[PDB]
């Protein structure tokens, strides 16, 4: 299947409350692999998954020093952000940053992201291309401006094209045992009466991974996606996850609805009824 | 401008009474980041709960799983109790073995 | 591993 290298930064500036703090978190896929906590006793790039320990001092080192410098980066962003909206300093506020590489089924670099928020809204983003941006607004322009005439866009190329595929390709390897291994959701129908005439039918998906699924009920053969409640894909703790998807029912139509599930370990999608 | 927590509160493994599981919370959809959340047993607190890194979805928006080991019976009771600027006052989810 | 590209707002 396909693959991704995502990092993610958030940070949080809290007036009164000492500097920024800044965390930064590494996933390939699902899995998470990497942590940074400004927060931390002693703030260091830490491993958060088994494959990744194997790596030297010179790449926890490394890391430890990319995300300090980051980590200061981001102090002055949000510094910078207050300047930007005419904001004061007695509020707090959130930078947030995702960047990565995805990579097709051959591993070759399907495309590369580099996107921006500022509490909680799209500032800035890479384009597709690699080398434009897409402001969300004139604060974010102001930072294009700069981002262009420091010809960022290509440094960002050079990295996502590079060591970001690379290293991803390399922890594909070095973790081939889970990150290259699909768990199908295992599922099960259940049935509960709401009323006399009305019953609840839950179509259950649990221990699957990757988090990407699909669960939909038809009736009679057509989608009840207006009528089905679908609970957010949520983690187990143990790398997997889980989902329902429910739909309430005329008491003796039981039958005339079929649960539908699609998901990356699976050859063909699943048809499953409730079994009375 | 702010986002309130989805919140979903069930177990690691299907509930079998006397059988060790995990009882987790999981915070979604939220922002700003700071948020609050406690497991409880029959109302009173647990201790030593311990939580996912801080990350966030393509929306922006937080998450966060909070867990703790835990043995199911029939008569015990577990909750989620979680506050967020969003919230007037701490809101409880009861986990339901079933959801 | 991360990008080492400085991002100044």
């Amino acid at each position: 299947g396909s693959h991704s290298m995502r990092y993610f930064y958030t940070a949080m500036s809290r007036p009164g409350r000492g500097e920024p703090r800044f965390i930064a978190v590494g996933y390939v896929d699902d899995t998470q692999f990497v942590r940074f906590d400004s927060d931390a006793a002693s703030p260091r790039t830490e491993p958060r998954a088994p494959w990744i320990e194997q790596e030297g001092p010179e790449y926890w080192d490394g890391e430890t020093r990319n995300m300090k410098a980051s980590a200061q980066t981001y102090r002055e962003n949000l510094r910078i952000a207050l300047r930007y909206y005419n904001q004061s300093e007695a509020g707090s506020h959130i930078i947030q940053r995702m960047y990565g590489c995805d990579l097709g089924p051959d591993g070759r670099l399907l495309r590369g992201h580099d996107q921006s928020a500022y509490d909680g809204k799209d500032y800035i983003a890479l384009n597709e291309d690699l080398s434009s941006w897409t402001a969300a607004d004139t604060a974010a322009q102001i930072t294009q401006r700069k981002w262009e005439a420091a010809r960022v866009a290509e440094q960002l190329r050079a990295y996502l094209e590079g060591l970001c595929v690379e290293w991803l390709r390399r922890y594909l390897e070095n973790g081939k045992e889970t990150l290259q291994r699909a768990d199908p959701p295992k599922t099960h129908v259940t049935h509960h009466p709401v009323s006399d005439h009305e019953a609840t039918l839950r179509c259950w998906a649990l221990g699957f991974y990757p988090a990407e699924i699909t669960l939909t009920w038809q009736r009679d053969g057509e989608d009840q996606t207006q009528d089905t409640e679908l609970v957010e894909t949520r983690p187990a703790g143990d790398r997997t996850f889980q989902k329902w998807a429910a739909v309430v029912v005329p008491s003796g139509e039981e039958q005339r609805y079929t649960c539908h599930v699609q998901h990356e370990g699976l050859p063909k999608p699943l048809t499953l009824r409730w079994e009375p | 401008i702010q986002r309130t927590p989805k919140i979903q509160v069930y177990s690691r493994h299907p509930a079998e009474n006397g059988k060790s599981n995990f009882l987790n919370c999981y915070v979604s959809g939220f922002h700003p980041s700071d948020i609050e959340v406690d497991l409880l047993k029959n109302g009173e607190r647990i201790e030593k709960v311990e939580h996912s890194d801080l990350s966030f979805s393509k929306d922006w928006s937080f998450y966060l799983l909070y867990y703790t080991e835990f043995t199911p019976t029939e008569k015990d009771e577990y909750a989620c109790r979680v506050n967020h600027v969003t919230l007037s006052q701490p809101k409880i989810v009861k986990w339901d073995r079933d959801m | 591993l991360t990008v080492q590209v400085a991002r100044v707002w």
